[PDB]
RNA sequence: AGAACGAAAGUCGGAGGUUCGAAGACGAUCAGAUACCGUCGUAGUUCCGACCAUAAACGAUGCCGACUGGCGAUGCGGCGGCGUUAUUCCCAUGACCCGCCGGGCAGCUUCCGGGAAACCAAAGUCUUUGGGUUCCGGGGGGAGUAUGGUUGCAAAGCUGAAAC
RNA sequence: UUACGGCGGU
């Protein structure tokens, strides 16, 4: 009984960092979370990471480094437009220096920044930091 | 005084009540 | 350790296996797996020596990273290892603490026997732990000779050899300390320092006059 | 720390850990930071450089100092890499 | 007039630390009252915060014995939070700023967004539990002040920090508590990897083993 | 535990609207026999005359006869 | 405040264990409350052994035993010394007494 | 009540370790030594640390007691120091191993090093002492 | 919404009646004993059938799912094995011995972490706050009572206020 | 074996 795929492997992430290991096993695999988790490799909180590619969800080992502190995820996908974005940005990020939440649209999964770079809004989809 | 003889000793009021209730209809 | 004059010149593999050294235990630890073997038949698990002896070079590359000599403060507390603690510290320069240690040593800077070191070696991590958890607050970096038997919580260059038995503690300080000057200029790799591994071993109880001078009547007498 | 002019508001560079890569804080007890002096190719004699690692106090007393500084060394030009 | 016993103390009373900013990235334990009054002398402001009556219960009559919470800084970041208990007032106000220099902590200033000058708030919103009170310190816009409860106000306005907002969770009465929980928050802000300070950092030589000349040169 | 997704606010205001009723200030003000308690009703002064003067004795750790009329 | 770590019986996958009676005050105990005390005391008080032996009608031979198993309820077992009271940081052993036969 | 308080075992320590040779078996000698040596108020509690000395006149000339004094201390490196023997417990060259460490030195590569008389210890797993108290 | 099962006591009918024993009858001890103790003893403890749904029905911990320390040990299977021991003078299964794997009641340990703390490998992953979903609680008394509903032969249960 | 009580505010 699995209710969500994406709140399940950001949590184990988020149970592996406090511990401090190198690897995690993500046990299921989706293309929902292999382009969420190229937005903290491409912006450099997380390293490589392979995909076991199995013929039913596939499994993903992820180097961890150290750099990440809390990256958690807003179960009901919650429905946000543009000017309803900055409001969140002070309920579930520290500052406004750094963190990032992310959150797809129809022109892909972005960070908040890239969301507000264009004009696009959309579904919130979770955070780290 | 105890609980389980704070209840008894209601338990004989309500149905004294409840049959002062049944004399006067 | 990987160079060709730090090899395990087998010399004192025929040490390694005559006092004891690869007889740990029975009962492997999860943070001691990597420094195993096998386990035998009887239970007893060997010790792939390839592997304490990368260890017990890269302790003494810690040991000659100290500069002042006579502040690595070597301890122990159990009885097999008592003689060597003390001239282990005459034959390298340091400062001995033998038997009970008094808690409030590392951290209570009021009384008279105050030490402060920047290094420790520990015979035992269970055993001995009293130093171990007063290193805790003092922020120092730890050595102790495992066992397979003992945790290690506090510990930072843990050897994985042995501890129980007389010889084989006496054996791995007079390793040790041959190392730690041999890393140094003391002995130039090639003259064998000839000082006996039987100087280090615990001690016999007190027939030992009896038997000094039951072989001194072509001597003295 | 890099303000908006560029120079460095700030008290001091705080240190991180070589395994868990956690910031050491300024009080936290049990982070020790020891040094391994390696030797020439020739003898095997100590000749005045040395190397650096730092084992932040919770994951010493984790368990895995030894774990660590056994494997961060591995990779790092200290014995067997094999 | 005055001689230490141990080896960071000794290795200052002839000036040879500087500036106090290493011995917390090496986190040394710090043990005299002097090595803090060397450095920081005639830079502190000594004002307490509570003195409660605590006392148990003996034989014949109440042993009454006394409580000093006082709370000593600068205006850039050197703030120290004492408690002791004595059984007279005065002699335990006495050793509780030996108490409070005692357990001095940096604190790092940061920015709310738009860095243009110098440093004003918290670098991030950080928590600090003390048994029941958290204290939820949080980054604040410039031009808005020390908004808090009035005792981490005293403290607020002790490490030096202009602007930071401030909730707080518990039964926020228990004065002591929630003066520790406080500072329990301004500790970790060189506790929390903030996303800039990745790069590693270069390990330069210790005090303990760059100053072994002086250690037994002169003394031994 | 609780109950979130995003088509449920009924179930967060069904449960909400009778949970509201558990406190004292939400009780008293909204459900309106405790308007009818008060013998103001919906005031704050309202006149009477004297019928006659009664003392009470006050609580426990006092001794005194407190005064009061009986309006 | 909860004394112990079990509830003081010990029973855990179960909801219902026989219920016994107590030996002197014959009161009703769950049979995994109570305190056993087997007792396998030698019938003669062998005290008494050498004053039988010679009126034994044989040389060797084996004095019978007596088994007898106690197993008293908790009222009577504090009362009658049987157990102590204990305490809280040498409560939480499973060993049983040792045994000074001589 | 004879146990002799703490000021007369503190007392009589110091002398016994300070001014061993000094001093003997005799109760007598020892008292006009405390007399000369050590400024003693009145004369009870004089030769009541005199009877500890006598006592431990007849101690420490048997025993190493806590006696720190250098005489037996120079005579410890007899035991520690010396018995430095002719011949090591470890080098006569005659050992015995099991066939899995002759694995264990194979792959360290001494087995063609060794002399080394291989055998096999005992079988049939009787280790683990038997579980359940009696 | 609604359904099934639900200790003991209770009611009702018929067998039943050994032991124990509400009530009650005495005998004691008591200032006074309608109680602790003793003999007797009804209803009941027993069965078959038809009822009531209440318990400290307690793990005082809702169900499901994942992740995150170890160590010896245990039960039901399955796997691989030195051997011992069983018709067996040989096998095939049996027993003990050494391991591992899954499920399960549990345990000892641990500055993982949480907490008001007792203490919890969950009460962990929670101000670094959102895996789903169900019920329920809002100072204490009044009170699980007054009433209305409905259920039951009855006892009462379910739903359930306010003044003060 | 038996063994009851202790006015109110300080
Ligand atoms: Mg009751
Ligand atoms: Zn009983």
């Amino acid at each position: 009984v699995r209710m969500n795929v994406l709140a399940d492997a950001l949590k184990s992430i988020n149970n592996a960092e406090k511990r401090g290991k190198r690897q995690v096993l993500i046990r299921p695999c989706s293309k929902v979370i292999v382009r969420f988790l190229t937005v903290m490799m491409k912006h450099g909180y997380i390293g490589e990471f392979e995909i076991i590619d199995d013929h039913r969800a596939g499994k993903i080992v992820v180097n961890l480094t150290g750099r990440l502190n809390k990256c958690g995820v807003i179960s009901p996908r919650f429905d946000v437009q543009l000017k309803d974005l900055e409001k969140w940005q002070n309920n579930l990020l520290p500052s406004r220096q750094f963190g990032f939440i992310v959150l797809t649209t129809s022109a892909g999964i972005m960070d908040h920044e890239e969301a507000r770079r264009k004009h696009t809004g959309g579904k919130i989809l979770g955070f780290f930091f | 005084m105890r609980a389980k003889w704070r209840k008894k000793r209601m338990r004989r009021l309500k149905r004294k009540r409840r049959k002062m209730r049944q004399r006067s209809k | 350790g990987a160079l060709d004059v730090l090899q395990m010149k087998e010399e004192d593999v025929l040490k390694f296996l005559a006092a004891g050294t690869h007889l740990g235990g029975t009962n492997l630890d999860f943070q001691m797996e990597q420094y195993i073997y096998k386990r035998k038949s009887d239970g007893i698990y060997i010790i792939n020596l390839k592997r304490t002896w990368e260890k017990l070079l890269l302790a003494a590359r810690a040991i000659v990273a100290i500069e002042n000599p006579a502040d690595v403060s070597v301890i122990s507390s159990r009885n097999t290892g008592q003689r060597a603690v003390l001239k282990f510290a005459a034959a390298t320069g340091a400062t001995p603490i033998a038997g009970r240690f008094t808690p409030g040593t590392f951290t209570n800077q009021i009384q008279a026997a105050f030490r402060e070191p920047r290094l420790l070696v520990v015979t035992d991590p269970r055993a001995d732990h009293q130093p171990l958890t007063e290193a805790s607050y003092v922020n120092l970096p730890t050595i102790a000779l495992c066992n397979t038997d003992s945790p290690l919580r506090y510990v930072d260059i843990a050897i994985p050899c042995n501890n129980k038995g007389a010889h084989s503690v006496g054996l791995m300080w007079w390793m040790l300390a041959r190392e730690v000057l041999r890393m140094r200029g003391t002995i130039s790799r090639e003259h064998p320092w000839e000082v006996m591994p039987d100087l280090y071993f615990y001690r016999d109880p007190e027939e030992i006059e009896k038997e000094e001078q039951a072989a001194a009547e072509k001597a003295v007498t | 720390m890099q303000n908006d002019a560029g120079e460095f508001v700030d008290l001091y560079v705080p240190r991180k850990c070589s395994a868990s890569n956690r910031i050491i804080g300024a009080k936290d007890h049990a982070s020790i930071q020891m040094n391994v002096a390696e030797v020439d190719k020739v003898t095997g004699r100590f000749n005045g450089q040395f190397k650096t690692y730092a084992i932040c106090g919770a994951i010493r007393r984790m368990g895995e100092s030894d774990d660590s500084i056994l494997r961060l060394a591995k990779a790092d030009g200290i014995v067997s890499k094999n | 007039e005055w001689m230490p016993v141990t080896k960071l103390g000794r290795l200052v009373k002839d000036m040879k630390i500087k500036s106090l900013e290493e011995i917390y990235l090496f986190s040394l334990p710090i043990k005299e009252s002097e090595i803090i009054d060397f450095f920081l002398g005639a830079s502190l402001k000594d004002e307490v915060l509570k003195i409660m009556p605590v006392q148990k219960q003996t034989r014949a009559g109440q042993r009454t014995r006394f409580k000093a919470f006082v709370a000593i800084g600068d205006y850039n970041g050197h703030v120290g939070l004492g408690v002791k208990c004595s059984k007279e007032v005065a002699t335990a106000i006495r050793g509780a700023i030996i108490l409070a220099k005692l357990s001095i902590v940096p604190v790092r200033r940061g920015y709310w967004g738009n860095k243009i000058g110098k440093p004003h708030t918290v670098p991030c919103k950080v928590t600090g539990r003390c048994g029941s009170v958290l204290v939820r310190l949080i980054p604040a816009p410039r031009g808005t002040g020390i908004v808090s409860a009035p005792v981490p106000k005293k403290l607020l306005m002790m490490a030096g920090i202009d602007d930071c907002y401030t909730s707080a969770r518990g039964c926020t009465a228990t004065l002591g508590n929630f003066a520790k929980a406080t500072f329990d928050a301004i500790s970790k802000t060189y506790s929390y990897l903030t996303p800039d300070l990745w790069k590693e950092t270069v390990f330069t030589k210790s005090p303990y083993q760059e100053f072994t000349d002086h250690l037994v040169k002169t003394h031994t | 535990g609780k109950c979130r997704g995003l088509r449920t606010a009924r179930k967060l205001r069904s449960h909400r609207r009778d949970q509201k009723w558990h406190d004292k200030q939400y009780k008293k003000a909204h459900l309106g026999t405790a308007l009818k308690a008060n013998p103001f009703g919906g005031a704050s002064h309202a006149k009477g005359i004297v019928l006659e003067k009664v003392g009470v004795e006050a609580k426990q750790p006092n001794s005194a006869i407190r005064k009061c009329v009986r309006v | 405040t909860k004394k112990r770590r079990n509830n003081g019986r010990a029973k855990k996958g179960r909801g219902h264990v026989q219920p016994i009676r107590c030996t002197n005050c014959a009161r009703c105990v769950p049979k995994d409350k109570a305190i056993k005390k087997f007792v396998i005391r030698n019938i003669v008080e062998a005290a008494a052994v050498r004053d039988i032996s010679e009126a034994s009608v044989f040389d060797a031979y084996v004095l019978p035993k007596l088994y007898v198993k106690l197993h008293y309820c908790v009222s009577c077992a504090i009362h009658s010394k049987v157990v102590r009271n204990r305490s809280r940081e040498a409560r939480k052993d499973r060993t049983p007494p040792p045994r000074f036969r001589p | 009540g004879r146990v002799r308080t703490k000021t007369v075992k503190k007392a009589a320590r110091v002398i016994i370790e300070k001014y061993y040779t000094r001093l003997g078996n005799d109760f007598h000698t020892n008292k006009r030594v405390c007399e000369e040596i050590a400024i003693i108020p009145s004369k009870k509690l004089r030769n009541k640390i005199a009877g500890y000395v006598t006592h431990l006149m007849k101690r420490i000339q048997r025993g190493p007691v806590r006696g720190i004094s250098i005489k037996l201390q120079e005579e410890e490196r007899e035991r520690r120091d010396n018995y430095v023997p002719e011949v090591s417990a470890l080098d006569q060259e005659i050992i015995e191993v099991d066939p899995d460490t002759k694995e264990m030195l194979k792959l360290l590569d001494f087995g063609s090093l060794s002399n080394l008389q291989v055998t096999q210890p005992t079988v049939g797993m009787n280790f683990k002492t038997p579980r359940g108290p009696v």
